[PDB]
This record gives structure tokens, C-alpha cells and sequence, in this order.
């Protein structure tokens, strides 16, 4: 082609004029007119020539620079790496892309079990007497099983399989209507020195190239026969002395008269079970590892040869819950990213608001004998239908769902521990949270039959510690299915002021104390004390990592001598502009008198209530605050707000003479009411128990419609941590406790609906006598007991808002009544009182007094970061 | 099945106004019929 | 599968001085052939 090629290009508009131009001006109008029908748009190509000059360098700049620590200490409670950023010249960093690169070992403790159930011998009667040798009165030995027919048995060589072929020793294990074992049999027994466990969890380590169990230091070959003729060699059993164990089992009916001994006839029966599954893994976007917001152990980004500081961190904001919300407010957190470990916490919406809608069984789900028929006669062949047998499959699956996801995740009050096996007493480690069986008659198939109801006793348990925390799930599997795990992280940077700063040329330093406090940097699926039951995250190597834009030096020079002018300076804000403060609501208390004296509210754009539980809300910022003994979601810095449907009142009141509700907007005059439990004389809204002015006031703030008729706000305005997706309203009916004349109550033993067919009080077995029933009370049939309805307000993953504006709308950032001299020039003092519902144990309310956060980082010289860090309506200054 | 008597060369009295044996093109029908219409007492081999 | 995993009969012993003898040790239970069974098409 030509040495220019430009013409040879333009004749395809391959890189030339746009269609609006070369098209004859007559045609362009016609194509712009008839474009809503018969559009001539997708056939006259344009161009796309990209910028040739001054966009990229030619002389330097590895895209992803690799900085190495210039410092490191192992305090066992932190890891204070001190990097040395050296953003060069004609070169900018845009500190978004400033990963860290944690690398080291992590030892999940003897509490980690991804396989939600059993993964060892699994398909088996969880009452199976593992072929044992039940020792005894110096009576010496007994029963078991076997099967490898064989023909000949010679002494000291058992099962005859040219020559006799004389089988090997170690390996003896593994009809349609046949078998019929005549002609010798044999097998392999367990000797009477191995704890005879059940068959559902048993495992002995191989210890034998040819598969079989064996103690390496093995076994006796022994005989027995049939009484019919007890002098001629019958079946031969290769017993052994295995290392029998069960690393997933919480035996629930250990026959409890076995003190001292191990093997005895009264112990072949041992209904084993799978321990409740612990997921374990790192926290969403690593909300932990990164001592954010601990003014004591706080990083720095100060220019090198000033080394003063550039990241001034208070103890009011929580910058770990202002990233986990900005993700919601920017993209769709429901999509799983793996570098940040982006995996939103969650809860199977079918196991929090349980809908027991019902099984789908109508015809008996039937059993059939292995081959064709069963035992029969011999004459001129079965007589009558085959031997049959039944399971209502659709019901067993539902019962398993219920008391496998909800009915054993209940608080440790409705959980009688197994019969008499010995537990520890610290009811916080995984030694007491899996030795906890869950009565199947508390939650079961016949629970509020037909009505959507998160069962009352689990309203107050948090949803995100669960089997199905899909995100407890894609961080407990992503790392690995193991007790031990190497790992290689890519933690991001979340500080609002240092998470988009452009970092003009300089020599800035960088430091940040990571957290080695497992049980605060490692989530769980049941709530644990990982530090005590065993856990640790040994760091091995931290490294910074920045991606440079290879910006041409002569244009980066302009953008750096131009981003240094006073006017052309950055400015950043925490997405969750707030002045977080926690209040200690005591146990079993209905109040929370709060206060704040003589403030100067100047841009106070609205409160935000919430309510955490203590154990699981962390200790604030000190360090290793030992009183943290939870492993579950951290509603303080996890976003997961579960104890949110319990508020009853807020009574905002300024000087001591007012009611910010205001004049009289509030429907129940200036006394915000979030719940009308029994006094709903015209005022509760949805069929919930919310109050028509505590919806009107949420859907007015959170989405932005209450004066034009509620219309299911637009899809892109109810992102995950919003109101409407989580307004799940629910209701029941209950037996009128005092009209049904015969309501003789029936507690949780005494009751009886499955009769013999299932448990007695445990997840035990079939022991009964099927009479009819008596606990499900009929609310649905021609004989229905008179009913009193009850209502609830499940609404989690959101924070009650109450914006500081006259309309109560969101007509701007600086709220209307955050600009008025009645509040914007003089000083007042807030005194509220919330009337939360009696919870039961410590429980801190999480008022989120909202302010304007802002920073004005700027770099005048080559390596000087100076920034103001004002936060109004609740600032920091004397 | 489980009918009454069986006649020399007859079949088995499925049953009606004085005999009523069945069509050996199918009548034994199998695939269908057989007691279960008395399950948990089905009681076969009567006489 | 059955609950226990067998419906067996009896078996005494044999040390067998050339004569499958006995074994004081053991004292009168093995069910030859694989376990009794019960089958379902839990998918169909």
C-alpha cells in the first residue's frame, strides 16, 4: 500500500469523516427524520480513530510497580508494614489501584467443616452397629456380619479364591433375587479394643497399601460356624484393630450406661449425626484486616521528607461500612468479585421468612423389594401384590430443610443437649454449638401451617450466620476446603480520603497496621470464638502494588503542574457521611435516653437509627478487646442489620421545648411512631404493623415518593442496602387462647403430631404407636378454633432513616432545614428517647448522627500532602 | 389377582351371573388389578 | 438399607486342632451375604 494509506483508508470511512459529514446533506436529514421506523443508521460506518499523540509514553513506567516493605514487625495483634511510595515524574498514581498483597498461612481451627452434613461414610443407617466384637464377661467376644462366599477355608489361610489361589490377608471386603449363600462365607470383624462407633462417621486411616484398615504395630484371624453342625469350618472372619474415628459426628443417643468401658452390647445402638456445618473465611471486601478507624493504630500517607501525616482518622466514622455501602450505591454487590473477596452477606429468603407452604404428596411414595418380588410359595410364584413399603418423600425433604436450616439455628434456649453426653460449659465455642440438638417439634412441618412466618423465636437471631450465607459460602470455598490453607489476598484501600487521591509526583511514605486478630478477621456460619477453639492467620509477606497510567511525560507534566494550583485541588467525602455513635441499651430494657448538649447543627442532614447486639458488634477501636467472642456478621462494620425490626418509638426534641417533627406534620403529632403493636385504631399501614407515618417517612427519604402515591420505587433506586427490597411484611393467626373453650395448652414435650413415626424429642428415631395427634391446632378447616391474628415487621439489611428536612424529602445534599438561621446560626441541644422492644441481652443502639464529611487533599510541592478534614454538624475542634 | 375358582380349561371366574371367566387376550389383565383394594389386610391365599 | 444392617442367625467358634474345634474365648452373629435391602426410584 501507500506510505501514507490515509486516502486508501477514507474510501471505507475506516478512519476518516463521520457519517453525519460525508453523507450528502440531503440524506442526513432523511435518515434523522425516519429513524423511529426504517432507520438508515446501522449501515453507514463511522470511524473511531484513537488519539495518536500525547496519550502514552515511550521510555519507562512498568504498568504495575512493585513496592516492598521498608519495615515489618510481628506483634501477634497487627503487622505494621511501612512501604515507601515513589511515584515518579510525569507520572501519577491515582491511588485507587494500590492493592496490598497479603501472603501467608491460615490455620482454620478444629471447627471448620464446609461439607454441610457428612462427607465420610454417608449413605448408611445412622444407627448402624459397625461390625464390632462386643467384648464381655471374660465371656469373650461376639457378632457382626460378612460376605465373600468362597468355597474352601484352610487354617491360617481363610477364603479359597493349577492351585487353590489362597487369598491374601489384608483384603476381604466388597442377588437380584439370588445370592443364597451356601458353600462357605467369610468377612472381616472389628476387634474388641476399637471404640465401636456408628457406621455414619466411622473411618480408620489406610495403614495398608492394599486399602484395608490396620494398626501398624497386626490382627488375629478367627473362626466360627453354625450350631447345625459345630465341628466343620464355617465362615471365617478377618477381624482387626482399627484406628476407628469419626471427624464429623455428634452422637445423639450414646447409650449412657457405659462408664469406663468402651465396647458393650448396650452400645451397638448409637444414632450418630453430622455436626452443624461451619463455613469459615475472610470477610466481605475484607472488612477487618486493615485497622481502619483506630486512631491509635492508624496508617499514614504523609510525604516522605515531611513525614507528618496525611490520613487523620477519627473514632466516629466507620470507613469499613462506608465502602460496603458505596459498592451498593455504585454497582450491584450481588455479583461476586474475588480479588476484594466481594461477596455480599446474605440469607436464603426462604429460610428467614419461612413459608411452610406445604409438601406435594398425594399418592404413597412406595418401596419395592430388590428383585421383582419377595418371599413366596411353591405350587401349580407370589400370591397377591408384592411386599411393599412406603416413605412420604415430599415430607422428609421438607422436615430436613426445616430442622437443618432453621430449626437448629435457634437460640440456645430451645435446644436440649443430647441425652447425657458430656459438653463443655463455655457455650460459645464449637464444642457446645454442635453438641446442641434441636427439638424437631419446635420448628417442624406443622409450624404455622400455611402462613409465611419467620418463626417468632428466631426473629431476633441474625440471618447471616447460616448454611446458605452465599458469601460465607464464596469465601469459605474460594480459599480452600481445608483445616490448613495458604492464601494470597489482594485487600483494597477504603479510606475515603486515600482511596481516589491522585498522588501527584513525590516520595510519599505508606504504612498500615493489619489485624492478626482471628475471630475478628475471619467470619463463621454459627458464631464462634475461633481464637479459643483454635485459629490463627500467620502473615508472611505484605507488598504494595500500584498500576501506573503510562501517561506521556509532556502531558503528565501539564497535568501535574496544573493539578498543583490551589483551585485545582482534590476533595473527597465518605459515602456514609456520619458521626457514628453507639449507645448501650441494657438487657431487657425498653428505652434509650440519649442526649447531646449545646451543638451548632449547621448541615445536619438527618439521623439514621439502627440496633446492634453487643457480643457481635465489635469492640470499637482499642485493639485486642477480648470481650469480642463472636465470629458472625458484624452489623457495626458488615452492613448486615438484623435486629432492626424492633424499634417502637423515637421522640426527637430540641432545646427541651420542641419536636423536630415540627409544627404538626407528623401524623401522630411530633412523636415519631414506628410500630403500633396493639393500638392500631385506624393508623397502622400495610398489613404490617408499621404506622402510616413511618412508611410515609421512609419511602419518602430512602426512595423519594410519598406525596404522589406509593408506586414500588424504580428498580435502580432500591439497591441492596435500601428499604423496599427488605420491607418483607408478614402475618399469622393463632388459637384465641381464651375463646376456644377446650384450649388446654400442650407444651413441647407432652405434644404429639407424627406419633410413633418420628422422634420423641431429639433428632433420634422412630419410636411410637401412631394414635392421631394434638398440637397442630386446626386453623383451616371446618372445625377451626377461633383465631386472634398477629402481625410482624421483618425488615433487615437497612437502617431507619429520618432525614433532617421540612418536606422530609431528599431535594438536595444540604437539606432545606440545615440552612436556616433558626438552626444554622444559633446552637441547640438534641435530647431523644427511643422505645425499642424488650430484646433480652445486651444490645447497643447504633444512632448514626449524619454530617458532612470532606477532605481537600492537595500537593503543592514535589512530595507534600496537606489536607483539611472537616466534618460539620458534629465536627472536631476547640 | 385373586378370583373364585378356576375351571378345567376355564380360566379364573373373574365373576358375574353364574361364572364369568376372562379373555385370555388380556383379561388376566395383570398390569392393574390385584387385591390392593384391601392393602394392609389384603390377605391373599384365602381358599 | 435396614437399620442395623443384618438379620443373621448364629455362630460359635473353632480353633481346630486338626478338627475345627472350638474357642472358649468366643461363645454363641454373622449373616452371610450382603445386607438385606429395599429399593426406591427417588428421582422418577
Amino acid at each position: 500500500a501507500t506510505p501514507s494509506m490515509m486516502p486508501q483508508w477514507s474510501y471505507m470511512h475506516i478512519a476518516g469523516q463521520d457519517a453525519s459529514e460525508y453523507l450528502s446533506p440531503g440524506l442526513v436529514q432523511f435518515a434523522r427524520a425516519t429513524d423511529t421506523y426504517f432507520s438508515l443508521g446501522n449501515k453507514f460506518r463511522n470511524p473511531t480513530v484513537a488519539p495518536t499523540h500525547d496519550v502514552t509514553t515511550d521510555r519507562s513506567q512498568r504498568l504495575t510497580l512493585r513496592f516492598v516493605p521498608v519495615d515489618r514487625e510481628d506483634t501477634a495483634y497487627s503487622y505494621k508494614v511501612r512501604f515507601t511510595l515513589a511515584v515518579g515524574d510525569n507520572r501519577v498514581l491515582d491511588m485507587a489501584s494500590t492493592y496490598f498483597d497479603i501472603r501467608g498461612v491460615l490455620d482454620r481451627g478444629p471447627s471448620f467443616k464446609p461439607y454441610s452434613g457428612t462427607a465420610y461414610n454417608s449413605l448408611a443407617p445412622k444407627t448402624a452397629p459397625n461390625p464390632c466384637e462386643w467384648k464381655d464377661n471374660n465371656k469373650i467376644k461376639v457378632r457382626g456380619q460378612a460376605p465373600f462366599i468362597g468355597t474352601n477355608i484352610n487354617k491360617d489361610n481363610g477364603i479359597q479364591i493349577d492351585t487353590t489361589n489362597q487369598p491374601i490377608y489384608a483384603d476381604k471386603t466388597y442377588w437380584n433375587s439370588e445370592v443364597g449363600a451356601a458353600q462357605k462365607v467369610a468377612g472381616r470383624v472389628l476387634k474388641d479394643t476399637t471404640p465401636m462407633l456408628p457406621c455414619y462417621g466411622s473411618y480408620a486411616k489406610p495403614t495398608n497399601e492394599k486399602g484395608g484398615q490396620a494398626s501398624l504395630i497386626d490382627v488375629n484371624l478367627q473362626f466360627f460356624a453354625l450350631p447345625s453342625t459345630p465341628n466343620e469350618p464355617k465362615a471365617v472372619l478377618y477381624a482387626e484393630n482399627v484406628s476407628i474415628e469419626a471427624p464429623d459426628t455428634h452422637l445423639v443417643y450414646k447409650p449412657d450406661v457405659a462408664q469406663g468401658t468402651i465396647s458393650s452390647a448396650d452400645l451397638l445402638t448409637q444414632q450418630a449425626a453430622p455436626n452443624r456445618p461451619n463455613y469459615i473465611g475472610f470477610r466481605d471486601n475484607f472488612i477487618g484486616l486493615m485497622y481502619y478507624n483506630s486512631t491509635g493504630n492508624m496508617g499514614v500517607l504523609a510525604g516522605q521528607a515531611s513525614q507528618l501525616n496525611a490520613v487523620v482518622d477519627l473514632q466516629d466514622r466507620n470507613t469499613e461500612l462506608s465502602y460496603q455501602l458505596m459498592l451498593d450505591a455504585l454497582g450491584d454487590r450481588s455479583r461476586y468479585f474475588s480479588m476484594w473477596n466481594q461477596a455480599v452477606d446474605s440469607y436464603d429468603p426462604d429460610v428467614r421468612i419461612i413459608e411452610n407452604h406445604g409438601v406435594e404428596d398425594e399418592l404413597p411414595n412406595y418401596c419395592f423389594p430388590l428383585g421383582g418380588s419377595a418371599a413366596t410359595d411353591t405350587y401349580s410364584i407370589e400370591s397377591g401384590n408384592i411386599f411393599a413399603m412406603e416413605i412420604n418423600l415430599a415430607a422428609n425433604l421438607w422436615r430436613s430443610f426445616l430442622y437443618s436450616n432453621v430449626a437448629l439455628y435457634l437460640p440456645d434456649s430451645y435446644k436440649i443437649t443430647p441425652d447425657n453426653i458430656t459438653l463443655p460449659e463455655n457455650k460459645n465455642t464449637y464444642a457446645y454449638m454442635n453438641g446442641r440438638v434441636a427439638v424437631p417439634s419446635a420448628l417442624d412441618t406443622y409450624v404455622n401451617i400455611g402462613a409465611r412466618w419467620s418463626p417468632d423465636p428466631m426473629d431476633n437471631v441474625n440471618p447471616f450466620n447460616h448454611h446458605r450465607n452465599a458469601g460465607l459460602r464464596y469465601r469459605s470455598m474460594l480459599l480452600g476446603n481445608g483445616r490448613y490453607v495458604p492464601f494470597h489476598i489482594q485487600v483494597p484501600q477504603k479510606f475515603f480520603a486515600i482511596k481516589n487521591l491522585l498522588l501527584l509526583p513525590g516520595s510519599y511514605t505508606y504504612e498500615w497496621n493489619f489485624r492478626k486478630d482471628v475471630n475478628m478477621i475471619l467470619q463463621s456460619s454459627l458464631g464462634n470464638d475461633l481464637r479459643v477453639d483454635g485459629a490463627s492467620v500467620r502473615f508472611d509477606s505484605i507488598n504494595l502494588y500500584a498500576n501506573f497510567f503510562p501517561m506521556a511525560h509532556n502531558t503528565a507534566s501539564t497535568l501535574e503542574a496544573m493539578l498543583r494550583n490551589d483551585t485545582n485541588d482534590q476533595s473527597f467525602n465518605d459515602y456514609l457521611c456520619a458521626a457514628n455513635m453507639l449507645y448501650p441499651i441494657p438487657s431487657n430494657a425498653t428505652s434509650v435516653p440519649i442526649s447531646i448538649p449545646s451543638r451548632n447543627w449547621a448541615a445536619f442532614r438527618g439521623w439514621s437509627f439502627t440496633r446492634l447486639k453487643t457480643k457481635e458488634t465489635p469492640s470499637l477501636g482499642s485493639g485486642f478487646d477480648p470481650y469480642f467472642t463472636y465470629s458472625g456478621s458484624v452489623p457495626y462494620l458488615d452492613g448486615t442489620f438484623y435486629l432492626n425490626h424492633t424499634f417502637k418509638k423515637v421522640s426527637i426534641m430540641f432545646d427541651s421545648s420542641v419536636s423536630w417533627p415540627g409544627n404538626d406534620r407528623l401524623l401522630t403529632p411530633n412523636e415519631f411512631e414506628i410500630k403500633r403493636t396493639v393500638d392500631g385504631e385506624g393508623y397502622n399501614v400495610a398489613q404490617c404493623n408499621m404506622t402510616k407515618d413511618w412508611f410515609l417517612i421512609q419511602m419518602l427519604s430512602h426512595y423519594n415518593i410519598g406525596y404522589q402515591g406509593f408506586y414500588v420505587p424504580e428498580s435502580y433506586k432500591d439497591r441492596m442496602y435500601s428499604f423496599f427490597r427488605n420491607f418483607q411484611p408478614m402475618s399469622r393467626q393463632v388459637v384465641n387462647t381464651t375463646t376456644y373453650k377446650e384450649y388446654q395448652n400442650v407444651t413441647l414435650p407432652f405434644q404429639h403430631n407424627n406419633s410413633g413415626f418420628v422422634g420423641y424429642m431429639g433428632p433420634t428415631m422412630r419410636e411410637g404407636q401412631a394414635y392421631p395427634a394434638n398440637y397442630p391446632y386446626p386453623l383451616i378447616g371446618q372445625t377451626a378454633v377461633p383465631s386472634l391474628t398477629q402481625k410482624k415487621f421483618l425488615c433487615d439489611r437497612t437502617m431507619w432513616r429520618i432525614p433532617f428536612s421540612s418536606n422530609f424529602m431528599s431535594m438536595g445534599a444540604l437539606t432545606d432545614l440545615g440552612q436556616n438561621m433558626l438552626y444554622a446560626n444559633s446552637a441547640h441541644a438534641l435530647d431523644m428517647t427511643f422505645e425499642v422492644d424488650p430484646m433480652d441481652e445486651p444490645t447497643l443502639l447504633y444512632v448514626l448522627f449524619e454530617v458532612f464529611d470532606v477532605v481537600r487533599i492537595h500537593q503543592p510541592h514535589r512530595g507534600v500532602i496537606e489536607a483539611v478534614y472537616l466534618r460539620t454538624p458534629f465536627s472536631a475542634g476547640n | 389377582f385373586i378370583g373364585t375358582n378356576i375351571n378345567k380349561d376355564n380360566g379364573i371366574q373373574i365373576g358375574t351371573d353364574t361364572t364369568n371367566q376372562p379373555i385370555y387376550a388380556d383379561k388376566t389383565y395383570q398390569p392393574e388389578p390385584q387385591v390392593g383394594q384391601t392393602q394392609w389386610n389384603s390377605e391373599v391365599g384365602a381358599a | 438399607f435396614p437399620l442395623g444392617g443384618s438379620a443373621a442367625t448364629d455362630t460359635y467358634s473353632g480353633i481346630k486342632a486338626n478338627g475345627q474345634t472350638w474357642t472358649a474365648d468366643d461363645n454363641y452373629e454373622i449373616e452371610s451375604g450382603n445386607i438385606f435391602a429395599m429399593e426406591i426410584n427417588l428421582a422418577a
